[PDB]
RNA sequence: GUGGGAGAGGGUGGUGGAAUUCCCGGAGUAGCGGUGAAAUGCGCAGAUACCGGGAGGAACGCCGAUGGCGAAGGCAGCCACCUGGUCCACCCGUGACGCUGAGGCGCGAAAGCGUGGGGAGCAAACCGGAUUAGAUACCCGGGUAGUCCACGCCCUAAACGAUGCGCGCUAGGUCUCUGGGUCUCCUGGGGGCCGAAGCUAACGCGUUAAGCGCGCCGCCUGGGGAGUACGGCCGCAAGGC
């Protein structure tokens, strides 16, 4: 309820899950889906299919707000980042663009062991 | 004393009044620290690659004084105190190194 | 740093004659300059060891030239010292 | 990869120490605010090394980016 | 000496942006997280994902490597100041002023210790979840000392090229970093690789010697007992020699 028309879609991929957020041009979230949301719990939560479903859910739910066009923005390398970007294109929602905004420090905090071993 | 190219980037939303005031202080300073201004250039407003102090632009002042090393840091130290002054890069001079020539 | 000029006034004040640069005095002179500078610096930057070794060497080379001096002309030597500030 | 055109050939004589020449420096930056390699900048060890120091100053002054966002994916 | 060159060489001050955590606001809702699966755990006192503002600590992406600097340990955001070594050219000055070096003195990764400060992330111990025949572990969630700064101490190491320092002599090819030149390549300093002769148990080394020689230092003399005991010296201690 607000008629946002043109928005912004955030795809936060990761090896464990893919959560999708749809916000307004200012960036304030309108709706959001995810592995959990869609029904998958635990492991399959992050498969690419879950991604698909989650992606679609975000659209549909955001469709009511009158959403029609949107700029996709990606983050994470997780398995499932792509499907999301796909579904989000075949949801009617006109995908204005796609971007990689995965953050990366210029070497900052000692990563968790599982992420070090880099030397 | 040595040749130091001075750089300054101050608030882009300054009225001529407020502006001249700051430049006045840049001299007040530069002079106060044995700085003979061999030259200057004022490119003014420039679109910054990234916002500085929330502002999407900045007014640039480029000089080139000659002053006592024992100062410079103090110079810039002082030169920074100002609020409208957002950045000061006192790099030292160096004859150009052409390339692809 | 030590200015080219600064440095020259040293060679003058020590050279055995016009055009003399590498005489065993001028050198002992030049070194005393670098030493008093470094010594100074390190008085303030106590943790700057890498520099200190440079000094430990400088003081070394000097002590070595002066040695040679006191063996080939105990005068120029006994003369250089009093002229500088080495000894007590 | 790398086989594009050498970011140096397609350019004239220029002061590699000019840290305000955004209009030229920018060319040495990647699709992102990342400094290009020599296989792309076509420069030499010494050149590439002086560039780096330059592009880094440009970044502090605010004329050049530290990073940009990738488009299309 | 004079003129030139490169560099993450050291010390002090200042400073930049990315990311993480936390706090503040906004928008938003049921999950997030994590794994081989899970669970502990976090979330309706509204977490996760998203935007804005702030605080703070520690580290510096790309450049960047077959790279560089240092005597070693080791050293990379950027700026200034302070300061060490080193290379080439000129052949200008001194005139064997040299080499090595028992003791001595200094430096010396990490951990660790003392006092004060700081503490974002990480993380011995520890508190939990899981795996297991058990699991005082590997995997997961937490977490204190510590990791950071200052001053003082400790003095170890696969502190490695497992190769002490200096000098002279003995085919070349090729790649590279930095200087000079008549700048198709020559000549010097450094880093690699393939190789003459030669050496070597072999592997390999081979103008960056492990070759041919000279000087000086250090060190070895079967394994276990043992880097232990005693003594001595050093240390606040741990403990070192
Ligand atoms: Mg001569
Ligand atoms: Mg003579
Ligand atoms: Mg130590
Ligand atoms: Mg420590
Ligand atoms: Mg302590
Ligand atoms: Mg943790
Ligand atoms: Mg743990
Ligand atoms: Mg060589
Ligand atoms: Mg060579
Ligand atoms: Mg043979
Ligand atoms: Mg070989
Ligand atoms: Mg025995
Ligand atoms: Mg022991
Ligand atoms: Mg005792």
């Amino acid at each position: 309820k607000r008629q946002v028309a043109s928005g912004r879609a955030y795809i936060h991929a990761s090896y464990n899950n893919t959560i999708v957020t749809i916000t307004d041009p200012d960036g304030n979230p309108i709706t959001w889906s995810s592995g959990g949301v869609i029904g998958y719990k635990g492991s399959r939560k992050g498969t690419p299919y879950a991604a698909q479903l989650a992606a679609l859910d975000a659209a549909k739910k955001a469709m009511a707000y009158g959403m029609q066009s949107v700029d996709v923005i990606v983050r994470g390398t997780g398995a499932g980042r792509e499907q999301a970007i796909r579904a989000l294109q075949a949801s009617g929602l006109q995908v204005k663009s796609i971007v990689d905004d995965t953050p990366v420090p210029h070497n900052g905090c000692r990563p968790k062991k599982k992420f070090r071993k880099a030397s | 004393m040595r040749r130091y190219e001075v750089n300054i980037v101050l608030n882009p939303n300054l009225d001529q009044s407020q502006l001249a005031l700051e430049k006045e202080i840049i001299q007040r300073a530069l002079e106060n620290y044995g700085a003979r201004v061999e030259k200057v250039e004022e490119l003014g407003l420039r679109r910054l690659a990234y916002p500085i102090a929330k502002d999407p632009q900045g007014y640039f002042l480029w000089y080139q004084v000659e002053m006592p090393e024992d100062r410079v840091n103090d110079l810039a130290r002082e030169l920074r105190i100002r609020d409208n002054v957002r950045r000061v890069m006192v790099v030292k001079s160096q004859e150009p190194f052409l390339a692809n020539a | 740093p030590i200015t080219k000029e600064e440095k020259q006034k040293v060679i003058q004040e020590f050279a055995r004659f016009p055009g003399d640069t590498g005489s065993t005095e001028v050198q002992v002179a030049l070194l005393t300059l670098r030493i008093n500078r470094l010594s100074e610096h390190l008085k303030v930057h106590k943790k700057d060891h890498h520099s200190h070794r440079g000094l430990l060497m400088m003081v070394g080379q000097r002590r070595r030239l002066l040695r040679y001096l006191q063996r080939e002309d105990p005068e120029r030597y006994r003369a250089l010292i009093e002229k500088l500030g080495i000894r007590g | 990869p790398s086989r594009k055109a050498k970011v140096k050939a397609t350019l004239g004589e220029f002061d590699l120490r000019d840290y305000r020449n955004v209009e030229v420096l920018k060319r040495f930056l990647s699709e992102t605010g990342k400094i290009l390699p020599r296989r792309r900048t076509g420069l030499s060890g010494k050149e590439q090394r002086i560039l780096a120091k330059t592009i880094k100053r440009a970044r502090i002054l605010g004329l050049l980016p530290f990073t940009e966002k990738l488009v299309r994916k």
